[PDB]
């Protein structure tokens, strides 16, 4: 199993503030065939998750440009540009190598 | 079957039949680029690919 | 692209159930599927999916035998076999589809679009 | 389908050594024995229930009627003690039994 | 023939794996192939088999949809595919031959031929 | 086919929620390219296969439709946003545009 | 007993072919047989 | 990163003969769909060709008879064959990409054509 553990477990952050999440494998997820296996999803509160990065650094159709992600091996960071009132909810990294497929436990990234 | 994955039937040693296939008045694109399908019921193929 | 997931409601300790993903808007005969749950307030956890053609039936452990999952690839319906539920599957269940329609791109990775989830509640 | 084997049994060198192996109505269907000693691949030494192929002393007897399958070994000497595993065959399904040793004083 | 194993080594659970059996002659076109690992404290587990032809293809309960066992009787070689290793497929494996062309005529035969084992080890 | 974009001439001022119209004459369905040109530059793709958000494209374009029917919904205009709109059939033969949309900061 | 479970040692490899026909089978009981070519 | 440059456009008379070119950098020409369009003065954009990358060719109603679309598969580069030039030809020519359900992806400069 790969466990995941993300870090910081929360992250009330005034909009306008930038933002960062950090997310670590247990074991790496690099090079399947040259990229690093880690995905970032935002569950918004009431409604369901969709990807805002894949493969640790790109991100999927139509995501707002403040979001980026960057880390190899075994450590992972997302880089939200500017904390805005849209963005409250909880952030999800999933290890997409092995069949066993981990979420992470959930940090809200919240307005204080 | 999608135009990719076209079905190809083998069809030999059978008797055919292109009389009602003439009769069918359904095939709005029946053209013909081997024989006639007047003289196709009178004619005897070594194999025909549907 | 709509995610229609069917079926659900309050089933038995121990009894059966059976969940429908109806997906319309895209091709779903070259892209896999996915199955994640969400028991109330404890996270995403996955439970399963499937390739193009099926065949390829993933499980999780907690599932292992438990679950079974199908497709009807005429009718681009999805579908996922239930029995002897207990407690820990009382959850809302979503049905995914993965980002795309290549190899390594994993079956069991990237979920591009999600649906609207029902509850599966099990209690008496 | 399953097969039960002892888990093991034990003859004094240079007697007459007896190991069952059962199964539900086996004796309606092959069964081939196998010989493991330590440290080392296992070696065909009975098949088709009857038979004894090429380069085994005829010591090596099996036998199979109704539900158990059995092999004696006649004038059983010191490299005898080896594990002996019944094997079947059953819907195309490889299924091995238990395994029982045979120790030799 | 004259049988030898390779692929064997250290992975961790869930990683991938692809073994093989190398033969000597040109006889291994005659063989029904057979996988059976050995566990490093009990005796002998039937992993998959092969037809001569390799168009007959079983495995064991407990590993399907997870091993891909392949020949090649040009290439006089034998393989198996090891994806989702997992917490028990700790062992050493033997490639063994039947004999028999197909899966039909097995039960009147034996495994005969055994190469030499390679271990192989998952753990964290 | 003949695609008929309505209306050609177009005025709104800063933030207000735009609604141009290319009408399918026929009805293709899923067959619809957003072309803006600036004036007397190159176009660039906005909503390909009309409802989905082509990729770099700012999140206040939107795109809906389909069948008969397609629109292009801007909710909430910059004054950058003037431009010519085009509207493309897809999976065709002969790519058929419009005649042209001239959207007007006014 | 009255089994004859029959493998087939004939060939490797069989595909894309054109004939294939079924019927009862042919065959101290001699047996004879001519076989011939002509024209297809 | 993905850019298309062209030449070869000017003031011809009517009836001449002309070529355009349309270098590519980061595309291959030699297996992607390389459309022509066409964008008269006061007017909007029109098809003029395709080429498809097996090779085959296309061209619309308004121009068989008279263009023809080509290639160089060493210098990854488009051209179009110009001649039997009318007055109406004078416009300004883009190359772009063609990916079906995707649209005219990348573009280039654009190059005028004046007739007289």
């Amino acid at each position: 199993d790969i466990v995941m553990t993300q870090s910081p477990l929360s992250l009330p952050v005034t909009p306008g503030e930038p933002a960062s999440i950090s997310c670590r494998s247990s074991q790496s997820l690099l090079h399947s065939n040259g990229y690093l296996y880690l995905d970032w999803y935002l569950q918004k509160p009431g409604q369901s998750p969709q990807l805002l990065i894949y493969l640790g650094s790109n991100r999927a159709s139509g995501v707002p440009d403040r979001f980026s992600g960057s880390g190899s091996g075994t450590d992972f960071t997302l880089k939200i540009s500017r904390v805005e009132a849209e963005d409250v909810g909880v952030y999800y990294c999933m290890q997409a190598l092995q069949t066993p497929g981990t979420f992470g436990q959930g940090t809200r990234l919240e307005i204080k | 079957a999608s135009v990719y994955a076209w079905n190809r039937k083998r069809i030999s040693n059978c008797v055919a039949d292109y009389s009602v296939l003439y009769n069918s008045a359904s095939f709005s694109t029946f053209k013909c680029y081997g024989v006639s399908p007047t003289k196709l019921n009178d004619l005897c193929f070594t194999n025909v690919y549907a | 692209v709509q995610l229609l997931e069917s079926g659900g409601g309050v089933v038995q300790p121990g009894g059966s159930l059976r969940l429908s993903c109806a997906a319309s808007g895209f091709a779903f005969t070259t892209y896999a599927m996915n199955w994640v749950r969400q028991a109330p307030g404890r996270g995403l956890e996955w439970v399963s999916a499937i390739s193009d053609g099926g065949g390829s039936a993933y499980y999780a452990d907690s599932v292992k035998g438990r679950f079974t999952i199908s497709r009807d690839n005429s009718k681009n319906t999805l579908y996922l076999q239930m029995n002897s539920l207990r407690a820990e599957d009382t959850a809302v269940y979503y049905c995914a589809k993965t980002r795309g329609r290549g190899l390594y791109d994993y079956v069991w990775g990237s979920k591009d679009y999600w649906g609207q989830g029902t509850l599966v509640t099990v209690s008496s | 389908y399953e097969l039960t084997q002892p888990p093991s049994v034990s003859v004094s060198p240079g007697q007459t050594a007896t190991i069952t192996c059962s199964g539900d109505k086996l004796g309606d269907k092959y069964a081939c024995w196998y010989q493991q000693r330590p440290g080392q691949s296992p070696v065909l030494v009975i098949y088709q229930d009857s038979k004894r192929p090429s380069g085994i002393p005829e010591r090596f007897s099996g036998s199979n009627s109704g539900n158990t399958a059995t092999l004696t070994i006649g004038g059983t000497q010191a490299m005898d003690e080896a594990a002996y595993f019944c094997q079947a065959w059953d819907s195309n399904t490889g299924v091995f039994g238990g395994g029982t040793k045979l120790t030799v004083l | 023939v004259q049988l030898v194993e390779s692929g064997g080594g250290l992975v961790k659970p869930g990683g991938s794996l692809r073994l093989s059996c190398a033969a000597s002659e040109f006889t291994f076109s005659s063989y029904s192939m057979n996988w059976v690992r050995q566990a490093p404290g009990k005796g002998l587990e039937w992993v998959s088999s092969i037809s001569s032809s390799g168009s007959q293809i079983y495995y064991a309960d407990s590993v399907k949809g997870r091993f891909t066992i392949s020949r090649d009787n040009a290439k006089k070689s034998l393989y198996l595919q090891m994806n989702s290793l997992r917490v028990e497929d700790t062992a050493v494996y033997y490639c063994a031959t039947n004999g028999g062309a197909h899966s039909s005529t097995w039960s009147f035969y034996g495994m005969d031929v055994w190469g030499q084992g390679t271990t192989v080890t998952v753990s964290s | 086919i003949q695609l008929t974009q309505s209306p050609s001439f177009l005025s709104a001022s800063v933030g207000d929620r735009v609604t141009i119209t290319c009408r399918a004459s026929q009805g293709i369905s899923s067959d619809l390219a957003w072309y803006q040109q600036k004036p007397g530059k190159a176009p660039n793709l906005l909503i390909y296969a009309a409802s989905t958000l082509q990729s770099g494209v700012p999140s206040r374009f939107s795109g809906s439709g389909s069948g008969t029917d397609f629109t292009l919904t801007i909710s909430s205009l910059q004054p950058e946003d003037f431009a010519t709109y085009y509207c493309q059939q897809l999976n065709s033969d002969l790519y058929t545009f419009g005649q042209g949309t001239k959207l007007e900061i006014k | 007993k009255s089994w004859m479970e029959s493998e087939f040692r004939v060939y490797s490899s069989a595909n894309n072919c054109t004939f294939e026909y079924v019927s009862q089978p042919f065959l101290k009981n001699l047996r004879e047989f001519v076989f011939k070519n002509i024209d297809g | 990163e993905v850019q298309l440059v062209e030449s070869g456009g000017g003031l011809i008379q009517p009836g001449g003969s002309l070529r355009l070119s349309c270098a590519a950098s980061g595309i291959i020409v030699s297996s992607n769909y390389m459309t022509w369009v066409r964008q008269a003065p006061g007017k909007g954009l029109e098809w003029v060709s395709v080429i498809y990358s097996g090779g085959s060719t296309f061209y619309a109603d308004s121009v068989k008879g008279r263009f023809t679309i080509s290639r160089d598969k060493s210098k990854n580069t488009l051209y179009l064959q110009m001649s039997s030039l009318r007055a109406e030809d004078t416009a300004v020519y883009y190359c772009a990409r063609d990916l079906g359900p995707y649209g005219m992806d990348v573009w280039g400069q654009g190059t005028t054509v004046t007739v007289s």
